[PDB]
């Protein structure tokens, strides 16, 4: 149950967004 | 007419031919409409600034360890002090982390040698000041309190001020003309198994350690002025000398650790939301 | 090579408009900033378009075409003090959709096309981002009537990180500011169509 | 200080340090998995050996080998996200019969699969077989040769094909998911019989679009003793 | 696989007495709402003053982010005998379809004002085929097959031709 | 001469973008327009940034453009039947900005430059517009913050008018149409400037 990230830290496209600079 | 064929040879049938080989003679079928026809990288190609070989790579310049001088380090205190063997970073703890370029490529080979190059940025400003005393030390080590054993070898001092960068080649001082691998060539354990000593009894090798040491010394002890900071941290990037060679391919000894999953079947596999 | 073949019709180039020197947001590098953390970040050309500078006339162009391809050049200017020190990176990822959270280290930043900042010097740093895509041109904007298939707008991507932590002086500066500024040195454009709103 | 001789050419002349020479020595994909004529056949997908196929202990178990991770090309496909050019499956079918097993190659149609497959969700094939289709397919014949090498070509739209992504199992916009391979290549059997697979880079194949090196573990160091007991 | 630009011509059934003006629009990416036209005259376009001539030959570009386009249409498809589809069996499909949104449109420029002695409507026959580079790639099980006067093969004269 | 003088630095040209054809609104000629009677009139350049064909892209320079010297092309097409017959007039004034109340009848028009369409035959007419303004450069878009004491975006006047009336025959139609289209042929910007959408 990973299929897709979680809406806080993504850019509609459920990839990480370029403001969730924590990802690293 | 149909007169007889007296032409004959002896054969030796072999299954594959060039299996192992990287290079020579292939007796690969193109899956084509012409059976000679290749790729065409007339537009698109390799680009020039790419590496090309493994020993390109290992001249790339990666960030190895990182270590801090202040104003409080008395003369003689090292500062820095490893063990430089690009096998192994550790043989006695495990490794997690960014490992340098000529690191990752050495992992996967068995064999390496030649001179490796450092370079010790100091992450200061102009009114930072001090002495420090680079040592290559083979076969025998110094003490740590025991400065004058790491001053007897083969030695670098740089002088801190307006040039905050040194570089420093540490030679190829060794018995053996290579110097093999302290990674496994081979290792089945991929469930982290809780080791014991018939596991390391029926080992693929035994490890030979490097007992070749780099250190970082003082010599004059760090005196910047009041108004700027009194301890100041070393970046030591670590790569291959220009006649560094590696050779024997082997199992990689490194992997990824981070964002690890196979692939599976797209779209049969619950795709379809 | 390939652009002759991808666009039947000619491609155009706005050297005017888009070759032009054009600042983007402030970036703060503070004391409590460690090695590896990202200060900034850039998905080329859509930030450009449609976050930073959106009033640019450097993406007038973006508007009416829906392919091309784009060879930039950034400067990064510090403006830290003598008594503070520090060392950041700047880096590019080619072709970096769905690839940002792996090989994006200090170390994987130091391989790649790169440019260093002493923080005390305020030295400046020019680095150059050719088009390196698996495309022939990459898409400029998304659209209603156009397809989700293919994600637009994103060649490369930019990091920002931290090499060695600001450091300051008794009673000091516990931080200080680097700008980006950007530029096409190549914008082919190709593909004309009706003008539209950027993302 | 000196920077010395080289020690190249003095052991051997055996240089094993070009890249390319190092991506067409071959990797086990698929070690002894069994192909069944229920099915249209086993699929493989064209793409080489990388971070895409590297087992994790605890995750679902696949027919893949787990050490293809730690292979030196695999390694190496890591540093490089594009590649061009051909590929070379060395497929032996463990076997002796008089049966010919198909190996037909499907360009980049979108999809990627592996394993076996029942296309369309059938339960019929032989009247039906996708080596008999139209498509290119070479023949085995164990009873003459239970192996073959057949180099697949770069069928595909795009100037690059990808090596690698972030997350192999993430659900993104379709068409950039299957620009991973650039096709498929199907085995379909008369009888059921097991196979192993091999892969290599061709003669004309190329890399490029370096990454550097990524976060990486090691525990090689427990499992071995010292030069000092 | 398929490259290149595709060629259109239009012929309209008409004579003399039919007058008027229409619009020919290659649009590519974004495509236009059918009661905009600006939307459309801001792509690649061409004029046609229907008179004398009751003929216009139209060349779409190839304008595409890649060199060439994928078929729409399946590789390989088993199915013969119309199976009921459900999303398991698309699931376990050959490929994925990526879908053009390329359109060709005509719109009206001057509307068409005829002599009351002839018919007010015409009919436009719309011609296509490659181009001079159209290009083509990657040998697959056909899309289309005949759906008209299809028997199979039989044994001749075994299988009851004497009668 | 002027332009050399009246802007300090390089004025620049978007040929692929203006250059183009590009119809605007269709006109109707019907059987009760009489002779001097206004079909259609444009305000140039303001009603083809803000009016007709807003989303053309030769619209896109005068977004971040201030001034700007144009030269135009306008051609018309009609589309009458052979049982019909008429004649219609346009014709081109320079400067009329406070003066389109006058000089403005079809003897006017016949003096100043114009093209004559006759509505049975379905010929064809191209007039040339240079420009020809009291001032060096004409200002492209009014804004909130610039001053209301210079009106923008008017050089020039275009009229349609009818020379002698749209006949038909018996149970014909009492009706048929006219679309102009336009484009520069030299159109120098200048004055760079943040984007703005146009009025």
């Amino acid at each position: 149950p990973h299929r897709f990230l979680p809406a806080n830290v993504s850019n509609r496209w459920n990839e990480y967004s370029s403001a969730y600079l924590p990802r690293v | 007419d149909k007169p007889k064929d007296v032409s004959s040879i002896t054969i030796i049938p072999k299954p594959r031919l060039g299996f192992p080989h990287g290079k020579g003679k292939s007796d690969a079928v193109a899956m084509r409409v012409n059976p000679v026809a290749l790729t065409s990288f007339q537009d698109v190609s390799a680009y020039p600034d790419e590496p090309r070989t493994t020993l390109d790579i290992a001249r790339i310049w990666g960030l190895r360890s990182t270590f801090n001088w202040g104003s409080g380090d008395e003369h003689g205190k090292e500062l820095f002090n490893t063990v430089l063997d690009p096998g192994l970073r550790f043989y006695d703890q495990d490794y997690e982390g960014q490992i340098t370029p000529m690191e990752y490529v050495t992992g996967l080979y068995n064999f390496w040698s030649g001179p490796i190059e450092l370079r010790f940025d100091f992450v200061s400003n102009a009114f930072h000041t001090g002495t420090v005393i680079i040592s290559a030390e083979y076969n025998r080590s110094s003490t740590n309190t025991d400065e004058c054993q790491s001053h007897s070898t083969y030695t670098k001092t740089f002088h801190l001020g307006e040039q905050k960068s040194v570089h420093f080649t540490v030679p190829y001082i060794y018995d053996t003309v290579v110097r093999r691998n302290t990674a496994s060539a081979y290792l089945p354990v991929t469930d982290y198994d809780k080791v014991d000593n018939v596991s390391r009894a029926q080992a693929m090798g035994i490890r030979a350690e490097s007992k070749m040491r780099v250190k970082v010394r003082v010599v004059n002890v760090l005196r910047p002025v009041a108004s700027t900071t009194s301890t100041i941290e070393v970046l030591v990037y670590m790569r291959g000398g220009k006649n560094y060679a590696l050779h024997g391919l082997k199992q990689s000894t490194y992997w990824p650790s981070n964002s690890v999953v196979p692939i599976d079947s797209f779209p049969p596999d619950g795709y379809d939301p | 090579g390939d652009l002759v073949i991808a666009s039947s019709e000619p491609t155009q180039q706005f050297r005017s408009l888009t070759n032009r020197w054009m600042p983007i947001n402030s970036i703060r590098v503070t004391v409590n900033g460690k090695r590896n953390d990202l200060l900034a970040q850039y998905y080329i050309p859509e930030d450009f378009l449609s976050t930073h500078a959106k009033c640019a006339p450097n993406t007038i162009p973006f508007e009416t075409y829906v392919y091309g391809k784009y060879e930039l050049e950034m400067k990064f200017v510090a403006n830290g003090n003598k008594f503070q020190c520090g060392k950041v990176i700047i880096s590019v990822k080619f072709d970096s959709y769905q690839a940002d959270n792996i090989n994006t280290g200090f170390q994987a930043a130091l391989s790649r096309p790169h440019i260093m900042l002493d923080l005390s010097t305020n030295n400046e740093g020019v680095l150059k981002i050719p088009f390196r895509y698996h495309r022939a041109f990459v898409r400029n904007q998304t659209h209603k009537t156009a397809t989700a298939g293919v994600r637009p707008g994103k060649f490369a991507s930019i990091y920002v990180q931290v090499l060695s932590p600001l450091q300051t002086g008794e009673g000091g500066a516990n931080d200080m500011f680097i700008r980006p500024f950007y530029r096409y040195t190549r914008a082919e454009f190709a593909g004309m169509s009706y003008k539209v709103p950027l993302t | 200080f000196s920077d010395g001789v080289t020690a190249m050419g003095f052991q051997s002349l055996d240089t094993q340090v070009s890249i390319k020479d190092i991506l067409r020595r071959p990797v086990l994909l698929f070690n002894h998995v069994e192909l069944d004529p229920d099915y249209t056949g086993f699929f493989i997908p064209i793409m080489p050996p990388s971070r895409m196929m590297q087992y994790k202990s605890g995750d679902k178990e696949t027919s893949f080998q787990r050490l293809i991770g730690r292979t030196p090309q695999a390694a190496i496909m890591n540093l490089f996200r594009f590649w061009r050019g051909s590929l070379r499956y060395t497929i032996i079918i463990h076997s002796t019969d008089g049966h010919p097993i198909y190996v037909t190659h499907v360009p980049h149609t979108g999809n990627r699969v592996y394993g076996l497959m029942k296309v369309n969700n059938l339960h019929e094939y032989t009247k039906v077989p996708i080596f008999g289709c139209g498509l290119t397919t070479e023949m085995i014949i164990p009873s003459v040769n239970p192996s073959i090498c057949v180099e697949v070509p770069f069928d595909t739209e795009n100037n690059w094909a990808v090596t690698f992504d972030e997350d192999a199992q993430r659900n993104y916009s379709w068409r950039d998911k299957g620009d991973t391979v650039t096709g498929h290549l199907v085995v379909t059997p008369v009888v059921s019989v097991y196979m192993s697979v091999w892969v290599e880079a061709g003669d004309d194949f190329e890399v490029s679009n370096f990454y550097g090196p990524p976060s990486v573990k090691t525990n090689d160091w427990n499992y071995a003793f010292s030069d000092e007991h």
